[PDB]
RNA sequence: GAAAUUGUUGAAAGGGAAGGGCAUUUGAUCAGACA
RNA sequence: GGAAUACUGCCAGCUGGGACUGAGGACUGCGACGUAAGUCAAGGAUGCUGGCAUAAUGGUUAUAUGCCGCCCGUCUUGAAA
RNA sequence: GCCCUGAAAAUGGAUGGCGCUCAAGCGUGUUACCUAUACUCUACCGUCAGGGUUGAUAUGAUGCCCUGACGAGUAGGCAGGCGUGGAGGUCAGUGACGAAGCCUAGACCGUAAGGUCGGGUCGAACGGCCUCUAGUGCAGAUCUUGGUGGUAGUAGCAAAUA
RNA sequence: UUGGCGGAAAGGCCUUGGGUGCUUGCUGGCGAAUUGCAAUGUCAUUUUGCGUGGGGAUAAAUCAUUUGUAUACGACUUAGA
C-alpha cells in the first residue's frame, strides 16, 4: 500500500444550520427624500443628469422620470445612495405609478408598452414642470463639479 | 463536490528560508534554528527573518485541506483506491510516482465509475 | 490649484519660505521661484557675512574637490536651505526636486506671468519692526558673485515694459468698470443683487 | 459643457508612520478645500478611486483602477485616513486621487 | 556670463583657414562655405541681417 | 554524471558594494471550482 | 427684590454620520411585546441584487518604490569591531 | 532674571541636519493632535486547569465535547515529532509498459524538521505501516582527502660581448 | 492675412482685413431608453517603428601610411589623389 488507510474517517452528511433571529424589517428613507423631488444622479449611464423622483419601490428603489421628452431619461430604478436630493420640488399629485413594481422591470429592441407608458407619465409631469420658470431649462442641463467648488459647503 | 467548508486562512504563506542561505552555497534552505550567542536572528532584532512557531498554526477545521476542499490520499493500485468509495466528499485520490503508464489507466477508469475524484489525471498520458 | 505656481520671493525670509516650498514639492507641486536676489535673512549683515566663511572653511583635507561645494549665486543659496529639508537621496526625493525651478531676476519665460507670496514667509509680517535683516544679493556679492549688475540692468529694462502693459490695461479697465456702471440698474443687475452676484 | 468632474479631487501623501516604522495598510489623504476635521467629517465613507494607464490591455481596456474608501480624519489640518483593497503602491506618493460623491447622504 | 549670439563670415575664404576645417584635407571635396557663399549671392539681404 | 567553476543563447536590473524584512504596482508564469 | 446664565454632576432621555468584526450550526436558557394565538433586536447574519466565470481574484517569481536591515561562529561584564 | 566680558589646540563639522530672531530660543499656563510587540474587545494556534459523555446499530474513552486562564529567554532540564543505514512482521505493496539516483524563479500539504505530484534525464531494483537496532543528521575545529576559483593573460621568461 | 514689438533661456505678445463654422441674447419643433439599481467606464501627451506622396539637400571621420613643435601605451601635432 503506499499509504495506510485512515483509522478514523469523518462523517459525510451536512448539518443544518441553527435558527437566525433577524427578521426583515421596512426600509426608512433620509427626510429629504420626498416624491416630486429633484434628484441628482451620481453614477451610471445617465450620470450628472437632473431627474423627478415618483415612487419608492420594494426592492429599496426609487422610480425616477427625466421626464424622457426633456433630457431623455426614461423610467427607471436607482439606488437612494447614489442620489443627491436637491430642494426643489415638483407637484408629483395627478401622475399614476400603482402600476410599476419590481416585476415591471424584470430582466428576464424596445418594447411596446413602455414606450406608451413613458408618454402616459411624462404628459402630466411636462404640465406641471411648465408652472415654474426655467424649470424646464434646469431639467435639460447636466449638473457639475467646478473649480472652488466645495461639496461639503454647497447648499443643495 | 465536496462537504461545506470555511474559508481556508494560511497564516503564513511564505516559505521559512534559514538565514544565509542566500549568501553561501553550502548553506541549504532547509530552515535551522540559529544558536548563536551574538546571532541578531534569535535575538528578533527589527528587519530580520522570521521563525516558525506555534501561533502560525492553521485552523483545524481547514488544516490538511487542498483548494478544493479534498484530503489527499495516495493511491497505488484499484484495492486502494476502494478504500475511498464512501468517502467522495472529503478524499481525492492522487496516483503514486511509480505506478507504471498501463496501470494509471486502469485506475483512472475505476475512479470515474465510483465518482472518486483524481488530482493527477494526466501523469504519464500517451495522448 | 494652479498647475504651475511662480512666487517672488523678494521680501520672503529664506528659512520659512524654503520649507513651505519643500512640503509642496513633496506633495505634487511644481512651483518656480524668481526674483531670489532679493530674499531676506534675519540678523545683521555681519552676521550673516560671518556664518557663509564658517561654511568656506568645511572642505575635504586630501582633495578639495570632493567636499562640500559652496555655491555664491543668490538662487544656489536658496537652493542649499531647500536641499536639506528634503530627503534628497531617495527616489522620492530627487522627484521633488525635479518640481523645481529658482532663478535671479524673472527670466521670459515667467515675466509675463502672474507671480504670487508666502504670508508665512514675508519678512514684514513676521519679523518685528526695528530687528535687522540681510538682502541675499548684497550677501551673495561680497561671497564671490559676480552677476549683481547684470541682474540689476536687466530688471530695470523689464519693469519699464512692465510699467507700459500695466498702463494699457488699467486704461481698459476703466473703460470696463464704466460699461458695467451703466449697465445696473436694469431688471438683470436687480435680479443678480437680490442673488448675491 | 467644458466641464464633466463629478468627484474631489485629493493627493496621495503616504502611509500612516511613526518616525522610522511605516503602515501600508493605511494611507494617508489630503482632499482639496478641506482645512479641518469638522470639514473632513463630510467625507468619512466616501469612495476612493486611483486610475492609473498600462500599456496591455486586458478587459478591452488599457486604464486601471484602484478601489478604497475614506475611514476616520487625521490630525487638525483637514486630512483623512483611506483603506483600499490592495495597498497603493508607494511611487504614488503625491499622484491624484477621486473622491466620489457616493453613498450619499444628502 | 556672456554668450555668442551670432557669426558672420566673409565671402571668400583661401585654402588656408579652409584646412583648419578638415582632418583629411586631401580626400575632402572641399564643400565647406559653399552654400553659405550663396548668402552673398542676393543683393546682400541675409548678410546685413 | 551532482556541486564549486566556465562558454553560448535568452530575460532583467545597475550614479562609491551586493544580498534581506513588511506591503503593493508592473512583467512573466501557474493551480483550483464551472454542478 | 425677582429671575436668567456660566461651571460641575446625573438620566434604566431621544437621534444622525463613519470604521472593523459575523466566531457558532436541529431543539433545550433567561426575558420582552400581546386577552389570546403567537411574534421579537431574547444563549454569535441574514435578506435582496449585479457583473464575471477567467488569469478577473489569488499563488509563485523577477523588478521597481516607501520605511527598516552592520558578519556569521566563539571566549567574554561587554563583539559590526 | 536673560544677554555680554572672563572663554586658547591641533584633517573640515555638527541643538541629529536644514534652518530659525514678537522664534522654530528661554520661563510658565490651557487645549487639540501623532504613535509601541503595553491596555480594551473579537477571531485562530498551542499549553495548563476545572468538567461533561460507554448505550446499542458507524469506525478513533490515548475519542469526542463544554468552560476559564495563560504564552519573553542564554547556560541547562524534560516532552512530542521529522530524517538515514540495517533487522523481524505485514500490505498475496511498486517496477524494463522504466526501480533507484540526478536536474527542474512548475503544482500541493505541514508552524517546522519534512512529505507528495508533474516534466526532463536515466537503466534494475525499491517503498508504506507495526516493531527491533545503530559506525544515524554538519557551516565552521589555522578540521581530513579530492576538486575548483578571483588574483591573471598579471608578476615575469633581462648574468656569462653577437 | 497686414503691421509692429520681444535676445536673460527671445520661440512669445499685440494688431489689420476678409472667408467660414458655432452662438444659451430670445422663441419653437423632433432625437435619447436596454450600459437593465454602481463598476475610470476609456474622450489626455511621451517616444519610436513600418507603409503612403508633396517638397528639399548630394558629405565626412577612423584605420593604415607620413611628420616630431608631441609621446611609456593611448593621446597630441603635421603631410599625402
Ligand atoms: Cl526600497
Ligand atoms: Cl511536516
Ligand atoms: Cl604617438
Ligand atoms: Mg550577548
Ligand atoms: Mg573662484
Ligand atoms: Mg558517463
Ligand atoms: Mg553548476
Ligand atoms: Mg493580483
Ligand atoms: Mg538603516
Ligand atoms: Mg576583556
Ligand atoms: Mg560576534
Ligand atoms: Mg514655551
Ligand atoms: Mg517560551
Ligand atoms: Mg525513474
Ligand atoms: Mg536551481
Ligand atoms: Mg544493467
Ligand atoms: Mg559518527
Ligand atoms: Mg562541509
Ligand atoms: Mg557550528
Ligand atoms: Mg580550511
Ligand atoms: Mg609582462
Ligand atoms: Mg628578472
Ligand atoms: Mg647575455
Amino acid at each position: 500500500s503506499a499509504q495506510k488507510a485512515p483509522k478514523w474517517y469523518p462523517s459525510e452528511d451536512v448539518a443544518a444550520l441553527k435558527k437566525t433571529r433577524k427578521a426583515a424589517r421596512p426600509q426608512k428613507l433620509r427626510a429629504s427624500l420626498v416624491p416630486g423631488t429633484v434628484l441628482i444622479l451620481l453614477a451610471g449611464r445617465f450620470r450628472g443628469k437632473r431627474v423627478v423622483y415618483l415612487k419608492h419601490l420594494e426592492d429599496n428603489t426609487l422610480l425616477i422620470s427625466g421626464p424622457f421628452k426633456v433630457n431623455g431619461v426614461p423610467l427607471r430604478r436607482v439606488n437612494a445612495r447614489y442620489v443627491i436630493a436637491t430642494s426643489t420640488k415638483v407637484s408629483v399629485e395627478g401622475v399614476n405609478v400603482e402600476k410599476f413594481n419590481v416585476e415591471y422591470f424584470a430582466k428576464e429592441e424596445i418594447k411596446a408598452e413602455r414606450v406608451e407608458d413613458q408618454k402616459v407619465v411624462d404628459k402630466a409631469l411636462i404640465a406641471e414642470i411648465k408652472k415654474t420658470p426655467l424649470l424646464k431649462q434646469y431639467l435639460s442641463a447636466s449638473f457639475s463639479l467646478k473649480n472652488g467648488d466645495k461639496p461639503h459647503m454647497l447648499k443643495f | 463536490a465536496s462537504l461545506p467548508h470555511p474559508k481556508i486562512v494560511k497564516k503564513h504563506t511564505k516559505k521559512f528560508k534559514r538565514h544565509h542561505s542566500d549568501r553561501y552555497h553550502r548553506v541549504a534552505e532547509n530552515w535551522r534554528k540559529q544558536k548563536g550567542i551574538d546571532s541578531v536572528v534569535r535575538r528578533r532584532f527589527r528587519g530580520n527573518i522570521s521563525q516558525p512557531k506555534i501561533g502560525y498554526g492553521s485552523n483545524k477545521k481547514t488544516k490538511f485541506l487542498s483548494p478544493s476542499g479534498h484530503k489527499t490520499f495516495l493511491v497505488a493500485n484499484v484495492k486502494d483506491l476502494e478504500t475511498l468509495t464512501m468517502h467522495t466528499k472529503t478524499y481525492a485520490a492522487e496516483i503514486a510516482h511509480n505506478i507504471s503508464a498501463k496501470n494509471r489507466v486502469v485506475i483512472l477508469a475505476r475512479a470515474k465509475a465510483l465518482g472518486i475524484k483524481v488530482t493527477n489525471p494526466k501523469g504519464r498520458l500517451a495522448l | 490649484v494652479e498647475p504651475v505656481v511662480v512666487i517672488d520671493g523678494k521680501g520672503h525670509l529664506v528659512g520659512r519660505l524654503a520649507s513651505v516650498v519643500a512640503k509642496q514639492l513633496l506633495n505634487g507641486q511644481k512651483i518656480v521661484v524668481v526674483r531670489a536676489e532679493e530674499l531676506n535673512i534675519s540678523g545683521e549683515f555681519f552676521r550673516n557675512k560671518l556664518k557663509y566663511h564658517d561654511f568656506l572653511r568645511k572642505a575635504t583635507a586630501f582633495n578639495k574637490t570632493r567636499g562640500p561645494f559652496h555655491f555664491r549665486a543668490p538662487s544656489r543659496i536658496f537652493y542649499k536651505a531647500l536641499r536639506g529639508m528634503v530627503s534628497h537621496k531617495t527616489a522620492r526625493g530627487k522627484a521633488a526636486l525635479e518640481r523645481l525651478k529658482v532663478f535671479e531676476g524673472i527670466p521670459p519665460p515667467y515675466d509675463k506671468k502672474k507671480r504670487v507670496v508666502v504670508p508665512q514667509a514675508l519678512r514684514v509680517l513676521r519679523l518685528k519692526p526695528g530687528r535687522k535683516y540681510t538682502t541675499l544679493g548684497k550677501l551673495s556679492t561680497s561671497v564671490g558673485w559676480k552677476y549683481e549688475d547684470v541682474v540689476a540692468k536687466l530688471e530695470a529694462k523689464r519693469k519699464v515694459s512692465s510699467a507700459e502693459y500695466y498702463a494699457k490695461k488699467r486704461a481698459f479697465t476703466k473703460k470696463v468698470a464704466s460699461a458695467n456702471a451703466t449697465a445696473a440698474e436694469s431688471d438683470v443687475a436687480k435680479q443678480l443683487a437680490a442673488l448675491g452676484y | 459643457a467644458e466641464s464633466h468632474r463629478l468627484y474631489v479631487k485629493g493627493k496621495h501623501l503616504s502611509y500612516q508612520r511613526s518616525k522610522r516604522v511605516n503602515n501600508p495598510n493605511v494611507s494617508l489623504i489630503k482632499i482639496e478645500g478641506v482645512a479641518t476635521p469638522q470639514d473632513a467629517q463630510f467625507y468619512l465613507g466616501k469612495r476612493i478611486a486611483y486610475v492609473y494607464r498600462a500599456s496591455k490591455e486586458v478587459r478591452g481596456s488599457k486604464i486601471r483602477v484602484m478601489w478604497g474608501k475614506v475611514t476616520r480624519t487625521h490630525g487638525n489640518s483637514g486630512v483623512v485616513r483611506a483603506t483600499f483593497r490592495n495597498n497603493l503602491p508607494a511611487k504614488t506618493f503625491g499622484a491624484s486621487v477621486r473622491i466620489f460623491l457616493y453613498p450619499s447622504n444628502i | 556670463g556672456l554668450r555668442s549670439l551670432t557669426t558672420v563670415w566673409a565671402e571668400h575664404l583661401s585654402d588656408e583657414v579652409k584646412r583648419r576645417f578638415y582632418k583629411n584635407w586631401y580626400k575632402s571635396k572641399k564643400k565647406a562655405f559653399t552654400k553659405y557663399s550663396a548668402k552673398y549671392a542676393q543683393d546682400g539681404a541675409g548678410i546685413e541681417r
